[PDB]
């Protein structure tokens, strides 16, 4: 969990 | 209208609920936590979303958007539901279903 | 009739978009409304039949 | 969100949407397993709502995500609708959600974890810009 395929970007 | 089409994010600070209180005092209770007041602000549409945090790497749910300004105001403190708290009738109700 | 119809919609602290019913007394009939999901007032029907039967004509 | 920034797809995979019937968006909700969705309380969800994995562009003639099912909620029972207390819900899918790289999963926390003031954290959403 708490681990996405897409790193989310800034935030 | 202001109802974003795309999902959005932000970044805000944990508040203590000591420093919360400074502002709703005893309107804060205990399953809450507060967050905020940085600039940004949940708002109409946002309830039940998520806050996390990042625990050892990953994503962890530390609240869930529930109330605040009733405006939306920025400089407050927004409040959610403390998920550290409710976490074990999560994990009853879960385990028993 | 009862006075509380003549209030302005309450949206409230919460943070959903609730749509929701509340009789607008200078229009003359029931309007619909955003609500935030807690703290509700009276004038603050789940439906305009329900407004229309309790504030009506206020 | 007021002041937020739009964010990458596909980057808070455990992000949901609530919609009725009209596909109308009332509030948000968390992915923390293939049949288990988190929301708050006062949301008042009901079996006839719609969970929404996938989205991002909410304006979209047709994208590639989920419409599950709502096959059971679970208000907690001690929620005070006046003081706003233990504002939680639990949505237990009709459906599974297939996990993919659009969704996954949060991370639950523990009831001992300690998260210090001043830590930086995040939220997302579809809510208002202004007010």
């Amino acid at each position: 969990c708490g681990v996405p395929a897409i790193q989310p970007v800034l935030s | 209208a202001n109802t974003p089409d795309r999902l959005q994010q932000a970044s805000l600070p944990l508040l203590s609920n000591t420093n919360c209180k400074k502002y709703w005092g005893t309107k804060i209770k205990d399953a809450m936590i507060c967050a905020g007041a940085s600039g940004v602000s949940s708002c109409m549409g946002d309830s039940g979303g998520p806050l996390v945090c990042k625990k050892n790497g990953a994503w962890t749910l530390v609240g869930i958007v529930s109330w605040g300004s009733s405006t939306c105001s920025t400089s407050t403190p927004g409040v959610y539901a403390r998920v550290t708290a409710l976490v074990n009738w999560v994990q009853q109700t879960l385990a028993a279903n | 009739r009862p006075d509380f119809c003549l209030e302005p919609p309450y949206t409230g602290p919460c943070k959903a978009r609730i749509i929701r019913y509340f009789y607008n007394a200078k229009a003359g009939l029931c309007q619909t409304f955003v609500y935030g999901g807690c703290r509700a007032k009276r004038n603050n029907f789940k439906s305009a039949e329900d407004c229309m039967r309790t504030c009506g004509g206020a | 969100i007021v002041n937020g920034e739009e964010a990458v797809p596909g980057s808070w995979p455990w992000q949901v949407s609530l919609q009725d019937k009209t596909g109308f968006h009332f509030c948000g909700g968390s992915l923390i397993n293939e049949n288990w969705v988190v929301t708050a309380a006062h949301c008042g969800v009901t079996t006839s709502d719609v969970v929404v994995a996938g989205e991002f562009d909410q304006g979209s003639s047709s994208e590639k995500i989920q419409k599950l099912k709502i096959a059971k909620v679970f208000k907690n029972s001690k929620y005070n609708s006046l003081t706003i207390n233990n504002d939680i819900t639990l949505l237990k899918l009709s459906t599974a959600a297939s996990f993919s790289q659009t969704v996954s999963a949060v991370c639950l926390p523990s009831a001992s974890d300690d998260f210090a003031a001043g830590t930086t954290c995040v939220t997302t959403g579809w809510g208002l810009t202004r007010y």
